[PDB]
């Protein structure tokens, strides 16, 4: 490291997972009338 | 048809409007609401058929 630096992502991979798993409740159960 | 391209539900048409150096659209959608409980069957056995 000589001066370059890595920021972290705002949005963790855990609640990504989350938004996938909604989504895909979502369109199994509600078909396409939640969007 | 395509859903959600512009205004957020089903779609009816749109309002177009100038401005200083872009264009400002406004989507007018229809959503349900009052939603009631029901018990269904896919089909109807009559007359053996
Ligand atoms: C359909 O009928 C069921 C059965 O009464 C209703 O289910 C309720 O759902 C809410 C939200 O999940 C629960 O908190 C209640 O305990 C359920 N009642 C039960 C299991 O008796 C439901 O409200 C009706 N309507 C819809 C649109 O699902």
């Amino acid at each position: 490291f000589n001066g370059l630096t890595v920021l972290p992502p705002l949005l963790t991979d855990e609640m990504i997972a989350q938004y996938t798993s909604a989504l895909l409740a979502g369109t199994i159960t509600s078909g396409w009338t939640f969007g | 048809k395509r859903v959600d391209f512009c205004g957020k539900g089903y779609h009816l048409m749109s309002f177009p409007q100038s401005a200083p150096h872009g264009v400002v659209f406004l989507h007018v959608t229809y959503v349900p609401a009052h939603e009631k409980n029901f018990t269904t069957a896919p089909a109807i056995c009559h007359d053996g058929k």
